[PDB]
RNA sequence: GAUGGGGAAGCUCCGUUUCAAAGGCCUGACAGGCCACCAUCGAAAGGGAAUCCGGUUAAGAUUCCGGAACCUGGAUAUGGAUUCUUCACGGUAACGUAACUGAAUGUGGAGACGUCGGCGCGAGCCCUGGGAGGAGUUAUCUUUUCUUCUUAAC
RNA sequence: GCUUGUGACGGCCCGUGAAAAUCCACAGGAAGGAAUAGUUUUCAUGCCAGGUCGUACUGAUAACCGCAGCAGGUCUCCAAG
RNA sequence: UCUAAGGGUCGGACGAUCAACUUAGAACUGGUACGGACAAGGGGAAUCUGACUGUCUAAUUAAAACAUAGCAUUGCGAUGGUCAGAAAGUGAUGUUGACGCAAUGUGAUUU
RNA sequence: GAAGACAUUGUCAGGUGG
């Protein structure tokens, strides 16, 4: 089965976003004109968020807890599944086939996807994906 | 046919002290001094040649700026664009392996 | 030494204050079959760089001549 | 063509060093500058060099052998008792 | 000796090493100026301080490059690893074995030779292994031995037949040659 | 080839990191903490930061003069970029642009590397067509014979 | 076409044909920093400075060594028709 | 003085333009001489020796002398073998380990 | 770790012995 999803998260492998963990919301196994073979429009991050523990401030947190998204889109082979999931309802009609472009919609884009991780990661689920995979 | 002078005082022809001619507007041939050649940099991994970088000598890469010693994403003025893809995936599925053990472990340490 | 394309990137060099001196060459040249014209060269003395501006017609070295300042030290040829 | 009956390969040595050292040096001649199996590509790429190794240029590995062959008789038997012995001690 | 890599030397007998084992990776495989027999880059992870400790092993046939070695006193038996020969039966073939526990190797070194364990002393641990001349000796078990042949066996049968090669060959360890 | 050290009756010798208390920091309130070497000498032909032309003298020039570039090490103002989403964006990817922070420690790369053969590429020189200039043979023949027509560093 | 340089290949060996100073990057992320204003001096512009010594000459059937201005000897580049 | 063969670049069976010296083939000709100069192997039938490339008695000897790869033997398992130091907390082989280190007679081959 | 009152080191006496 087609087990790639939407609701799904994966890895980059190339393109400078490699050793960054991403989700699909777009999948299209035929492509279109442009992009024209089996992409997905995915988002995922830039810069990790760095570690915390008790000793910390708030202002520490604040500083640490940052985070840079991104939205590309990407064929699938360049691409690896992955067991794990997350929710995605919040931020699908903002990204859209249209939305690589005229980029006031792309950092509009870029902001509402980092309220979303900020908000996810603290009281973090998902801690494995806003965890970095090292290498 | 003019021939030509050596213009340093070494007068081998050795690796370094090399000769290019080039004719000049005065008319007159002289000989000019090539400097050696570059290398193309390479993979710590794989020993393969690794591109959008420049050949350069050493120090003359001080004088550049990032862009034409690097290239954009991870392991970027280092490595081949396959050997990070390797090693990566090699990351992850070991790692995920490392669960596999986790769950082998804690299966026989419950039966214990 | 560099080349220029644009004037109004040119017209700052003129007046960057490392400039105290520049000078015009004429240079006599036929284009394609064409006609023999006239080939201006502006050139001024950027201490780290000569910079010069390549034209071939002369109404407008006309202007630029007069449109720039009157204190920098031109010399011709 | 076949180009000789009996000299073979070594006959750019000539008349000379007698037959009975041609015979033998031949004989290893053709083993160490042929192309041989490689474990994990399965092609007939790999070569040696600098004697004691040899070198799939596909896949790019690399190995040590005999001096002159990728592989002895002695590296048989001492891998099939291998094979034997760890089975046997480990259970 | 201008172009000898390193001593055909073997890690030293550390706590990994005596109380377990440890993983270490071979990185090339390169020729010696001037030896029968190859030699192995290989590394470990010094577990004192955060590097990667290179070591310099002698190259048992049958090993290729991107391969691991368990190693220590816990390591299975395999090609190419090293125990301590207690933990090993008679019959288990080895090379590049110590004389004394930590010297880093005396015997068994040379090219496509080897040293065959036939009896051990388990109480009052010693081990009993033949010589490639095939004198017997026991040694004590503490000490160690990498598991197969040197690798190059056949280097000798072939002859040079010419004086130069012979010139070639002496100039590199010894000026023992043109011999009267 | 020093010092440590050890011998030597002794001049001085064996040895070159080893039976050594060998050296310097990093915050931070005189106390805590990290790091690990070992000297130094030896190549005007090996490695190696960076320059060309023209002119000039009785005699030298990659040295002087005239012009034009480059390297390193400093300070520090501006321009530009990035930012109220603080550490840029784009491209599937190969990779790109005018930049686009970052220490301790770690890893990798260049420097760093044989001989011979044949094959390609280009540089210089050689053969030379036409044109424009200068010289020379021409009792007789030769739309002829010779020379110039160039353009660096960066 | 001659010489020379480089490249992609191939052979060649029980010969496989050096190390260091130096430079750069990468992973790593101690920490620093803007909204009424900062950060970037590995981008561009702009400013001062670059010390000691050698440097001429011949390099040879006269300039050196051969008791000498000796039919001798001394490494090497350019190499036309 | 001729002939034939050996090519590129441009068009959709072949054609237009562009250029090289390589060979072969047929004539005509004169001192019947012609690689014309210069430069440039004399060859062969038998006997013996060392196997060979090679090395040397400069300044009376350049070999049937020396080394050579091979063959066979002997020694050594590290407190070891060879070898050295004024003595040492010394030192080479040795960053080596019996397919090794070292000394042997002998020198390719058939037998 | 090995070795340990033996080794060894300092000094004496046999056999052999260009
Ligand atoms: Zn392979």
């Amino acid at each position: 089965a087609k087990f790639l999803k939407a609701g799904k998260v994966a890895v980059v492998v190339r393109g400078r976003y490699a050793g960054k963990k991403v989700v699909i919301v777009k999948p299209h196994d035929e492509g279109s004109k442009s992009h024209p073979f089996g992409h997905a429009l995915v988002a995922g991050i830039e810069r990790y968020p760095l570690k915390v523990t008790k000793k910390h401030g708030a202002k520490k947190v604040a500083k640490r807890t940052k985070i840079k998204p991104f939205i590309k889109v990407v064929n699938y082979n360049h691409l690896l599944p992955t067991r794990y999931t997350l929710d995605v309802e919040a931020f699908k009609s903002v990204v859209s086939t249209e939305t690589f472009e005229q980029p006031s919609q792309r950092e509009e884009a870029k902001k509402v996807v980092k309220k979303a991780f900020e908000e996810r990661h603290q009281a973090g689920k998902n801690q494995w994906f806003f965890s970095k995979l090292r290498f | 046919a003019q021939r030509v002078t050596f213009r340093r005082r070494n007068p081998y022809n050795t690796r370094s002290n090399k000769i290019k001619v080039v004719k000049t507007p005065g008319g007159i041939l002289r000989a000019q001094h090539v400097k050696k050649l570059a290398t193309r940099p390479k993979c710590g991994d794989c020993g393969s040649a690794l591109q959008g970088i420049s050949t350069l000598r050493p120090r003359q890469y001080a004088t550049v700026s990032k862009t034409h010693k690097t290239v954009s994403r991870a392991y970027g003025g280092s490595r081949c664009a396959n050997c990070v893809k390797e090693r990566i995936i090699r990351a992850f599925l070991i790692e995920e392996q490392k669960i596999v053990k986790k769950v082998v472990k804690e299966q026989t340490e419950a039966a214990k | 030494a560099r080349e220029i394309t644009d004037i109004k990137q040119f017209l700052e060099l003129t007046r960057r204050a490392d400039v105290k001196t520049a000078t015009v060459k004429i240079n006599k040249k036929l284009n394609k079959a064409g006609k023999p014209f006239r080939q201006t060269k502006f050139k001024v003395r950027g201490s780290s760089s000569l910079y010069t501006l390549v034209i071939n017609d002369a109404g407008k070295a006309k202007k630029l001549i007069q449109s720039l300042p009157p204190t920098l030290k031109v010399n011709r040829l | 063509a076949k180009r000789t009956k009996k000299v073979g390969i070594t006959g750019k040595y000539g008349v000379r060093y007698g037959s009975s050292l041609r015979r033998q040096v031949k004989k290893l001649e053709i083993q160490q500058h042929a192309r041989y199996d490689c474990s994990f590509c399965g092609k007939k790429t790999v070569k040696r060099g600098a004697a004691g190794i040899w070198t799939c240029s596909c896949c790019k590995k690399t190995v040590a052998g005999g001096a002159y062959t990728v592989s002895t008789a002695a590296a048989a038997t001492v891998r099939s008792t291998i094979r034997r012995l760890r089975e046997m001690v480990e259970a | 000796t201008r172009l000898r890599q390193g001593a055909a030397k073997l890690r030293t007998l550390d706590y990994a090493e005596r109380h377990g084992y440890i993983r270490g990776i071979v990185k090339q495989i390169v020729h010696d100026s001037g030896r029968g027999a190859p030699l192995a880059k290989v590394v470990f992870r010094d577990p004192y301080k955060y590097r990667l400790r290179e070591e310099i092993f002698i190259a048992n046939e049958g090993v290729h490059t991107g391969q691991f070695i368990y190693a220590g006193k816990k390591a299975s038996l395999n090609v190419g690893n090293v125990l301590p020969l207690g933990s090993v039966p008679e019959g288990t073939i080895v090379s590049n074995v110590e004389e004394k526990p930590g010297d880093r190797g005396a015997l068994a070194r040379a090219s496509g030779n080897y040293v065959i364990i036939i009896g051990h002393n388990p109480d009052e641990n010693k081990t009993r292994v033949r010589l490639p001349s095939g004198a017997k000796k026991v040694i004590s078990s503490d000490a160690r031995g990498v598991i197969g042949v040197i690798a190059g066996g056949g280097r000798v049968d072939k002859p040079l037949l010419k004086a130069g090669r012979a010139f070639h060959k002496y100039r590199l360890k010894r000026n023992s040659w043109p011999k009267t």
